[PDB]
RNA sequence: GCGCAAGACGGACCAGAGCGAAAGCAUUUGCCAAGAAUGUUUUCAUUAAUCAAGAACGAAAGUCGGAGGUUCGAAGACGAUCAGAUACCGUCGUAGUUCCGACCAUAAACGAUGCCGACCGGCGAUGCGGCGGCGUUAUUCCCAUGACCCGCCGGGCAGCUUCCGGGAAACCAAAGUCUUUGGGUUCCGGGGGGAGUAUGGUUGCAAAGCUGAAACUUAAAGGAAUUGACGGAAGGGCACCACC
């Protein structure tokens, strides 16, 4: 199902071209999994993320 | 170094080198003198020995051989030779 | 950025390391006096002066600092320097001595010395560091 | 078009009665079919379940090959097979700097259950070695596996499979190997490996009946 | 269709993870390891050789297997990863952490958890040259 | 001329030492010219060390780990990254690196 | 998942550790005959060092004969990459890879470093043997032994270090003790090519091995080190005349 979430620290900015970030990502059911993801986009901390599929890990692309 | 005294070692600079290569040679071994406790003879003994030394009374063993020092048997004492 | 060149950090030490009394903490009154001590070509350069030198008279106050030397630190290290205690550290009744310092005294004759109170030795030959 | 798993039954593996844990889990098997016996299908199914799952405060790296042979109208009874250690603390034990100290026996019990008792033994550095490596030398790794094949010789013969796994279930073997050969060389871990089952006397009914209660 | 017993106990099949980097197999069985279920490759999932082995594959692979035997009632799992071995590598590969967390994560329960890859005393010849792979 | 002393190997007083494969290439190095790494990891990885906890039917299961010793060769280890080229004066020093951390 | 067999190979433990004349040598156990080092107030008393001729062993590959063929696999056949591939890559696959009887006698057979001998700086480790010593473990306590701990002696494979001295330097405790040149002794080089070729002899089943020119042709070939430049080598860094 879709996941709401929530940024909690940006940590660096990956990718082939350096356009995507990566960000450590807590969810919004008072949840303790601080995922790690790939975001395209300008990001600061405490934003609010919307995932699809909410089980992904980050690598470098 | 660059003064020593070749002529003059001390006593524990003699007794720390090799047996051959001190000043003069000097042995390292000695002749005891076993008292085996259930006889009452003495019968001198090598220190350094090979195969074994047995009394000529009680016809038991005094010390069976080792690497290097012939190990004696138990309640065998001895005063060294000099 | 905006770092300091050698110009503004050169003539700001050797203005603080002059005209200690007269700088505080306004850049103001700092910028009013390092235009009547020092021949400055003017205003941009006299107001980056000014302002590095009221970043370092901040740094002053919470001790030295590795350039400059200013006599009102200088005293008071020189004050700290020459400083005595009542009774020295060197003056203890029970000193501890091992089994082979004494043995070192008596060759120098000093076995005879009242205050040495020798030690048990230590029980164990261990003092290598644990290779591998 | 069918699914295969409507004509799949149900059983109960019973472990034997040496342990605190009885029944360990299920199994599946076809139907009797007329020409062939869902006792023979069950017949050679061997279960390599853990020691925590049979005892309940022991320690969980040891396995246990267990045979089942007898089935009793959804009770599976199994006999023990084989013994292994598993394989994260296999490679847990090899350090670097220490010898390794193999033996293996064929050894015979009573009742004439031929076995196999592998065996494994480490050297241990001391507590105030600044020295790096332990190693042994060769008479010594060779009257350790001297003292090896004498115990896990004298500790088999004199029984049958009653008690040797009972002797496996702390491992008194490796406790009696190192508290007999600390005066040759410290040994650090010793184990009993593996045991294998070499070859079997025929089946006899009543005996399992013993090994259950 | 399924064990009789009590939902508060815990049925146990084993799963044999064969993880290596032509494809990832899910292959659960029960405990005696002759009479097995289903077996749900990672390359049933998306059609590519390419793709054969990817973090996702077994994510979907193992999401599958957890419907055959939750139709069948088996509510934890015992896991026996294996990499290649023998003489090719014995580092698991890519699609096994994957192939376990949507294990784990579609409801089923985890038993024990080791490591059975065929490693020989030592075996026969390499299958490349002397010189190796020159690429 | 002599770039290595020990000549890019441990061989120091005997004349044979055995071929080793490589573990990627698969090329028959000696076995004192081998790179060797000891790798000590979990079995699985560490995103998924939550989610096997909470399927535990077991209290407090311990994680088992990967232990193979890998044996690269000399021109792929390079390849990979996991071994460098360093300078003529840090080319003696054969300290491990600081992996404590 | 249970078994059966077939031949191959002996991990991790495996080290800049051990032994061996060098090639070379790791599962258990026994048998057989050798060896180094150490210890010795044993013995013989110069019996020694290096070596033409002559001799033993000699990785891998290969050739005559049998035995076996698990993997791997020269040659060969296919499929792909490619402008082109008769190669790299992937799938099969004969001789071979394994065992024994003969031959072959060569390698980046290397420490690219002849052997014997003396003198010349340190330091910490290590392996084997011997000697001395606090104090901890086990054989129930004692002795003795093992395991450690602290030294010393002898011989080993190595390491770090240094304005010992050498060297063209790189570097070497030997590659030092060298114009302040002489301890003994074998082999062997004389600018680059032609060429380890031609011929002759000899060895071999052959493959080949040993021994081995000249005519002519050239003014350089070459060694270490420096500074750039270049890299489809790495680490880092930057630019909308770069990208996103
Ligand atoms: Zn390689």
């Amino acid at each position: 199902p879709i996941k709401l979430a929530r940024v909690t620290k940006v940590l660096g900015r990956t990718g082939s071209q350096g356009q995507c970030t990566q960000v450590r990502v807590e969810f919004m059911d008072d949840t303790s999994r601080s995922i790690i993801r790939n975001v395209k986009g300008p990001v600061r901390e405490g934003d609010v993320l919307t995932l699809l599929e909410s089980e992904r890990e980050a690598r470098r692309l | 170094p660059l003064a020593k005294d070749l002529l003059h070692p001390s006593p524990e600079e003699e007794k720390r080198k090799h047996k051959k290569k001190r000043l003069v040679q000097s042995p390292n071994s000695y002749f005891m003198d076993v008292k085996c406790p259930g006889c009452y003879k003495i019968t001198t003994v090598f220190s350094h020995a090979q195969t074994v030394v047995l009394c000529v009374g009680c016809s038991t063993v005094l010390c069976q051989p080792t690497g290097g020092k012939a190990r004696l048997t138990e309640g065998c004492s001895f005063r060294r030779k000099q | 950025g905006r770092v300091r060149t050698k110009t503004v950090k050169k003539a700001a030490r050797v203005i603080i390391e002059k005209y200690y009394t007269r700088l505080g903490n306004d850049f103001h009154t700092n910028k009013r006096v390092c235009e009547e001590i020092a021949i400055i070509p003017s205003k941009k350069l006299r107001n980056k002066i000014a302002g590095y030198v009221t970043h370092l008279m901040k740094r002053i106050q919470r001790g030295p600092v590795r350039g400059i030397s200013i006599k009102l630190q200088e005293e008071e290290r020189e004050r700290r320097d020459n400083y005595v205690p009542e009774v020295s550290a060197l003056d203890q009744e029970i000193i501890e001595v091992d089994p082979d310092t004494k043995e070192m005294l008596k060759l120098l004759d000093f076995g005879s010395l009242s205050n040495l109170q020798v030690t048990q030795p230590t029980v164990g030959m261990n003092f290598k560091t644990p290779r591998g | 078009v069918v699914d295969p798993f409507s004509k799949k039954d149900w059983y109960d593996v019973k472990a034997p009665a040496m342990f605190n844990i009885r029944n360990i889990g299920k199994t599946l098997v076809t139907r009797t079919q007329g020409t062939k016996i869902a006792s023979d299908g069950l017949k050679g199914r061997v279960f390599e379940v853990s020691l925590a799952d049979l005892q309940n405060d022991e320690v969980a790296f040891r396995k246990f090959k267990l045979i089942t042979e007898d089935v009793q109208g959804k009770n599976c009874l199994t006999n023990f097979h084989g013994m292994d250690l598993t394989r994260d603390k296999m490679c847990s034990m090899v350090k670097k700097w220490q010898t390794m100290i193999e033996a293996h026996v064929d050894v015979k019990t009573t009742d004439g259950y031929l076995l196999r008792l592998f065996c494994v033994g480490f050297t241990k550095k001391r507590n105030n070695q600044i020295r790096k490596t332990s190693y042994a030398q060769h008479q010594q790794v060779r009257q350790i596996r001297k003292k090896m094949m004498e115990i896990m010789t004298r500790e088999v013969q004199t029984n049958d499979l009653k008690e040797v796994v009972n002797k496996l279930i702390p491992d008194s073997i490796g406790k009696d190997i190192e508290k007999a050969c600390q005066s040759i060389y410290p040994l650090h871990d010793v184990f009993v490996r593996k045991v294998k089952m070499l070859k079997k006397p025929k089946f006899e009914l009543g005996k399992l009946m013993e090994l259950h209660g | 269709l399924g064990p009789q017993v009590a939902e508060g106990e815990n049925v146990f099949g084993v799963c044999h993870i064969f993880a290596s980097f032509n494809d990832t197999f899910v292959h659960v069985t029960d405990l005696s390891g002759k009479e097995t279920i289903c077996r749900v490759t990672g390359g049933m999932k998306v059609k590519a050789d390419r793709d054969e082995s990817s973090p996702y594959a077994a994510m979907l692979a193992a999401q599958d297997v957890a419907q055959r035997c939750k139709e069948l009632g088996i509510t934890a799992l015992h896991i026996k990863l294996r990499a290649t071995g023998g003489n090719r590598t014995k580092t698991p590969g890519p699609g096994a952490q994957s192939a376990l967390r949507a294990l784990a994560r579609s409801g089923m329960k985890i038993g024990r958890i080791e490591d059975v890859t065929p490693i020989p005393s030592d075996s026969t010849r390499r299958k490349g040259g002397r010189r190796g792979r020159r690429l | 001329t002599k770039k290595r002393r020990n000549n890019g190997r441990a061989k120091k007083g005997r004349g044979h030492v055995q071929p080793i494969r490589c573990t990627n290439c698969a090329r028959c190095v000696p076995k004192d010219k081998a790179i060797k790494k000891f790798v000590i990891r979990n079995i699985v990885e560490a995103a998924a060390v939550r989610d096997i906890s909470e399927a535990s039917v077991f209290d407090a299961y311990v994680l088992p780990k990967l232990y193979v010793k890998l044996h690269y060769c000399v021109s792929c280890a390079i390849h990979s990254k996991v071994v460098r080229n360093r300078s003529r004066e840090a080319r003696k020093d054969r300290t491990p690196p600081p992996r404590f951390r």
